[PDB]
């Protein structure tokens, strides 16, 4: 097709090797830190608007203890350098690693189950309404 | 507990200074149309009138930075060349 | 006397600024973050050592409460953004406005008096033993 | 309470890669002195054998930032021509 299209294809491949390079990055600033307990074993890329549209409406339910501790460390985090600008609410992107308990099965949710299966946990026999 | 979280995969998009409620060319708003559209209406042209959206996550009215292209052309809240990437929101 | 020590004088008049800068950039990542009552009113600043020595030991002392809460806060925001910065930990410089309490006085603490004061709020009639 | 804490001016010191507890140009320690001088003593001028600090805040032995220096003036961490602002601790 010739350089027109490639150069935003070159934008999305380096958007994610430098979001690898930020995860070595962010993994040394969890062993400096790492306060949010919740935040543990974490993939988080830092890619840009302007390469990656909005799926469908940016959400922000209820984030998930786990999960949420852990988006409020990326989100103070990503403000520590922009100031205010954070770490954007979104759920509607990603995955996890559900460590479930006769053996210990690890189970997956891609940042949408997390939230129900949070609820659950916290209080069993809910239903649409809860 | 019986479900506990071991890993996590958030990817966390981030915004430079865009500021979502104001247009750094013009000094109007991220919507309220620009300064050379005055009113949401006023010939807005099936609203076509938009947000433009840079490389460097910079986001104008397509309109106040398409004349500063004509003065102009290096994005006046950093350095970068500035392209024409993304655009809406 | 020429230009050879009004080079650290440079040196020492733009760590000053400079820090003011960051006084001001701390302030706009307190109002995104700062969400304990311990980061009311902050004035950290951020000094070289190449410039500025250390007093007499750089002790270790306990910091009070809502000044421990600020430290942690500043040290958590340094120990982020910055590049490879260890924010360290001294009582021999600065001051703060302690507010008592017919009126409202403010008293005036240099960084030496605000950890025997807190621990007479903690509890009264101590000591030197104590 | 009785007294409340309003407003606090603490004065946050920092250091880059310093590493205190070893040196970037010989890997011996912050003290044990250096490659060149191998033992504490060891003929070492009245313990002359002292730690450099540079105005980038980085911080090696004097003999071997001398030898640094002598050859390539840009710090063995960072980019800085790195200057003997301060000494000692
Ligand atoms: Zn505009
Ligand atoms: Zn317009
Ligand atoms: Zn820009
Ligand atoms: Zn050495
Ligand atoms: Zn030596
Ligand atoms: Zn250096």
């Amino acid at each position: 097709c010739g350089c027109q299209f490639t150069s935003k294809l070159e934008g999305m491949f380096r958007d994610m090797s430098i979001s690898n390079t930020t995860m070595d990055e962010f993994r040394q600033h969890l062993q400096a830190t790492g306060v949010s307990l919740g935040g543990v074993d974490l993939t988080v890329r830092v890619l840009t608007t302007g390469y990656w549209p909005t799926q469908s409406a940016t959400p922000k339910c209820n984030i998930p203890p786990a999960p949420r501790h852990a988006f409020e460390i990326f989100r103070r985090f990503y403000l520590a350098k922009h100031s205010g600008r954070q770490l954007t609410l979104q759920h509607h992107m990603g995955s996890a690693d559900l460590n479930a308990t006769t053996r210990k099965h690890i189970l997956q949710v891609s940042t949408f189950q997390m939230t129900i299966l949070m609820l659950f946990n916290n209080r069993e026999k809910y239903t649409f309404e809860e | 507990k019986r479900f506990e979280v071991k890993k996590w995969n958030a990817v966390a998009l981030w915004a430079w200074d865009i500021v979502v409620d104001n247009c750094a060319i013009c000094r109007n708003h991220i919507m309220d149309l620009c300064i050379e559209c005055q009113a949401n209406q006023a010939s807005a042209t099936s609203e076509e009138c938009t947000v433009a959206w840079g490389v460097c996550n910079h986001a104008f009215h397509f309109h106040c930075i398409s004349r500063w292209l004509k003065t102009r052309q290096v994005c006046p809240l950093d350095n970068r060349e500035w392209e024409f990437q993304k655009y809406g929101h």
